[PDB]
RNA sequence: GGCCAGGUAGCUCAGUCGGUAUGAGCGUCCGCCUGAAAAGCGGAAGGUCGGCGGUUCGAUCCCGCCCCUGG
């Protein structure tokens, strides 16, 4: 779409750096649970 | 390390001694070639065809010139009126296929080096080709660096003489540049004695004109030799340079202040080069310095201080031998590839100083319109050195024979000695030779016997094999190394060549921890790519990559392996003072230089990915899983001829619940199994990826010499059905039944494992087949069911087995 | 080091001086289809546009240094 109009209001930015940051924490959590799933899980008779 | 010259040059230096000598370019460099020298590259030069002749500019038009070529012409940036210029008209053809009122042409568009001929060149209208001189062939060479005396003509044109077997005159000789008088010094002079000069020789040529400009003949042959010809003085510095191999620089007589000195820069002085830049100095750094500045710095580059310039009127050259090791460490600092440093560094002749400066002196003036001012200052050493010969070399007269094998006819050795120019005398059977002051790469009776072999051509050396010694062949590791490839590759495995530069901070990928001992690896200071400069600790890295080549060009179901050294630093990289390279190293010595080396064992790995039975009218194939890597581990050693346990183990990159680390009695000896799923989707690999690291060297080597009893009896099958919890390992079972068992147990083997709420939870039933088999009877059943109760008893102490109910 | 054209999806490469890379071909996934496939048709996934900084609400695109290929 002038620099004004072209500012605020277009500054949702903070809008995705806000639902970044909430999937970049969901990404490192989940993340977490699977590698301490893995040390827990039922391992296999190598031998 | 290259050497340029024209062949019409180097072909007159060798027609003074034999008149009339002339060979076809492929003859020469062939000839070349069998003595020792490197020729890289033989160019012709142009070659034009058609109306290319010369003519001298008459008008300017600030860009219009009128040259008069029997005829007159008009033709459309470096050049005056009055200047001779090379004319290029339209009619036949040119160097590079431009078909050309006309063009003035350039050096470069010659297919010589726009070009000015200097006056007096020749006259308007001559053949362009006669007088450029286009029949030349300009030779490229690599000289070696023992052969210092050849960046020269005098060098290769004596090689030669040798070659061809020439009456050769030296053009350093008195003959061909007689002395200049003497009649007192030139300039006051003083030198440390601790800078290393060999020489030091001034010689001034007073009243030059700066308007007079080098002759064509003296610019062509600078040009054809890759040197830029700007003015006499240094023209003729460069050109005495490339003749006799003597570097030559020509100061401003009346820009010198008080006396000439040369001595270590003090601290860190600087110094303004011709070029123009301050470059910082070493206090181990020799100099030529006057009153007021910096003249020179000793045999690399001089100074525009007293640099000539065109406002010169008296020259002082100076002919000065400077140490090869100062002016090394110096020339490659300031990264300055001089001409003077370049053959400096590989020594010079010092005994044709003076001579060479009585070539300068008396050709500056011949074509300057000087005067060579009867006066020199020659400094030689203190006391004053009067033989520049190298020490005399003692060496039997048939030695060169031995050494080659060939019976060479007699005085061969004394004759190839004496044509190189060295001093050759005879006691009994034992020469004396003295090689020549510009051979300082003779020093020892090899040096000697080099001279005569290739003078003779290596080409008469017969093919002797010589007989084979009672050698012991392959040793058991090395007969091991081809076992396991070969059986590797026989069960599916594609051999990789591993490279030992790890991946940019690959162990951050695969997670490890900042205290893990593959992070304490080697590093290089000057890598290929400067994000991985640490060497191999560990074989993967390597096996991982060349895996995600083939995944990712469409071969995803692969199984790559290696066998190859990696490297492991007990400590910090620790450095081993110099040992004296005149005598053998004590055994002491020997294991201190190997303690602070890494240790380096010898390792094989393999990885996994994709299929691993590929699909077919047998069915869809199996996907690679953990087992696939442990089968590897026991394809290895069963190659190794070794027994391997697996167990359990925690060990990253591997699956936690996947790896199993590999035990040869009780030594580790390395890990396998599956790729933890974060380390895999980390590094881009693909899904379940499969990975074996076994240390070879930790694997002893064996040779088993059993000595087998066929029974001939019957056996007696039996299958015996154990309870045991889910992490008790179906081989400890195994073991335990063949403890409990004895000697009459001659197999077993696991074919069932059974899991449900028949058993209990988190519970397992295995079902072994059993045969029996005794050496000297047939067995009853009651003997094999007593030898599987104690099979049964053993397992129940050992892992806890429960009959099956 | 100098000077330069480049580095863009799994492969090979186009394309852009501020909000869409409508990226292409092939590779990957789903559907129709087949006993199961492939093609075909239809529908999708996947790029921190070389790294690190600088400017703006916002940079693959503009500034600086640097990593590696042709140079
Ligand atoms: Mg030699
Ligand atoms: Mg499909």
């Amino acid at each position: 779409v002038k620099e004004q109009r072209a500012e605020a209001g277009k500054r949702v930015n903070a809008a995705r750096n806000a639902a970044q940051r909430s999937y970049d924490e969901r990404l490192a959590t989940l993340r977490a649970e699977r590698d301490a799933a893995v040390l827990v899980a039922e391992g296999i008779d190598v031998t | 390390n290259a050497m340029r010259l024209p062949y019409s040059w180097l072909r007159e230096v060798v027609a003074v001694g034999a008149s009339g000598w002339d060979v076809t370019p492929g003859e020469l460099e062939q000839t070349l070639l069998r003595i020792g020298h490197e020729v890289e590259e033989v160019i012709p030069l142009g070659p034009v065809d058609g109306p290319v002749t010369v003519g001298r500019v008459a008008d300017i038009e600030e860009r219009a010139c009128a040259v008069d070529i029997r005829q007159y012409r008009e033709i459309i940036t470096n050049f005056a009126v009055g200047d001779l210029v090379v004319v290029a008209l339209p009619g036949a053809t040119l160097p590079g296929g431009f078909t050309i009122d006309g063009m003035i042409c350039s050096a470069a568009e010659l297919n010589l080096g726009i070009l000015v001929l200097p006056p007096g060149a020749a006259e308007p209208g001559a053949d362009g080709a006669g007088v450029l001189g286009l029949d030349d062939v300009v030779f490229h060479l690599a000289i070696t660096p023992d052969r210092g005396y050849c960046m020269s003509v005098r060098g290769l044109a004596r090689e030669l003489a040798c070659a061809y077997d020439l009456d050769f005159v030296d053009p350093a000789s008195n003959s061909r540049v007689p002395p200049l008088p003497i009649e007192g010094p030139a300039w006051p002079l003083t030198v440390q004695p601790e800078t290393g000069v060999r020489r030091f020789a001034l010689r001034p040529v007073i009243g030059i004109d700066p308007a007079a400009v080098s002759p064509w003949w003296l610019q062509r042959r600078l040009l054809l030799c890759g040197i830029r010809a700007t003015c006499p003085a240094v023209d003729v510095t460069n050109y005495v340079m490339l003749e006799l191999g003597h570097p030559m620089h020509a100061h401003d007589r009346n820009r010198i202040s008080g006396t000439l000195g040369v001595r270590f820069a003090r601290s860190g002085e600087t110094a303004v080069t011709l070029d123009g830049i301050e470059r910082k100095l070493d206090t181990a750094d020799v100099l030529i310095v006057d009153d007021a500045a910096t003249a020179a710095i000793g045999g690399v580059m001089g100074a525009a201080s007293t640099e000539v310039r065109a406002d010169s009127t008296d020259v002082l050259l100076e002919a000065a031998i400077w140490d090869p090791a100062a002016v090394s460490r110096t020339q490659r600092r300031l990264h300055l590839p001089s001409e003077a440093a370049r053959r400096y560094e590989r020594t010079v002749d010092p005994a044709i100083s003076v001579a060479a400066l009585d070539r300068c002196a008396r050709l500056l003036a011949d074509i300057a319109g000087g005067e060579v001012s009867p006066t020199l200052t020659d400094w030689r050493g203190d006391p004053p050195c009067d033989d520049w010969s190298p020490p005399p070399i003692r060496m039997g007269v048939d030695v060169p024979d031995r050494i080659a094998g060939v019976a060479y006819p007699q005085g061969t050795t004394a004759r190839r000695l004496a044509q190189i120019g060295a001093v050759v005398t005879h006691d009994g059977d034992t020469l004396t030779v003295t090689p020549p002051s510009w051979r300082p790469d003779l020093r020892q009776p090899a040096d000697l016997v080099e001279e005569v072999l290739r003078l003779e051509g290596l080409e008469v050396i017969p093919s002797v094999l010589p007989p084979a010694p009672a050698g012991r062949g392959l040793t058991a590791g090395q007969q091991r190394r081809r076992t396991i490839g070969r059986s590797l590759a026989l069960s599916g495995y594609v051999e990789i060549l591993p490279t030992p530069f790890l991946p940019a901070g690959v162990f951050d990928l695969w997670g490890l921890e900042a205290d893990d001992s593959r992070r304490m690896t080697t590093r290089v200071l000057n890598p290929l790519e400067a994000d991985r400069p640490q060497l191999a600790t560990t074989l993967l890295p390597a096996l991982l990559e060349a895996l995600v080549r083939n995944v990712s060009r469409g071969l995803v179901d692969v199984a790559l392996f290696a066998i190859a050294q990696v490297v492991q630093p007990t400590e910090q990289t620790r450095g081993v003072g110099l040992i004296p390279v005149d005598r053998r190293p004590t055994d002491d010595e020997i294991a201190m230089l190997d303690a602070s080396l890494p240790r380096q064992p010898q390792h094989v790995a393999a990885v996994l990915a994709g299929l691993r039975e590929p699909r077919g009218p047998w069915g869809p194939g199996r996907p690679v899983e953990a087992a696939d890597a442990f089968e590897a581990v026991r394809i290895i050693a069963r190659a190794s001829r070794v027994d391997v346990t697996l167990r359990p183990a925690q060990y990253l990159p591997w699956h936690p619940g996947r790896c199993a680390q590999v035990f040869v009695g009780e030594s580790s000896v390395g890990h396998a199994g599956q790729l933890h799923p974060a380390v895999i989707e980390r590094s881009g690999l693909p899904k379940g990826t499969c990975a074996v690291e076994l240390n070879l060297d930790a694997i002893p080597c064996s040779a088993p010499l059993p000595a087998p009893r066929v029974s001939p009896y019957p056996a007696v099958f039996q299958d015996v059905s154990l309870v045991v919890a889910a992490d008790i390992p179906a081989q400890a079972v195994a073991d335990a039944v063949r403890a409990g068992a004895g000697d009459l147990l001659e197999d077993i083997a696991l074919f069932d494992v059974f899991t449900g709420p028949q058993i209990g939870e988190h519970r397992k039933s295995l079902t072994f087949a059993l045969r029996f088999r005794a050496p000297d009877r047939t067995l009853t059943e009651d003997d094999a069911s007593a030898a599987r109760d104690a099979a049964v008893q053993s397992a129940a102490e050992r892992v806890g087995a429960v009959l099956r109910g």
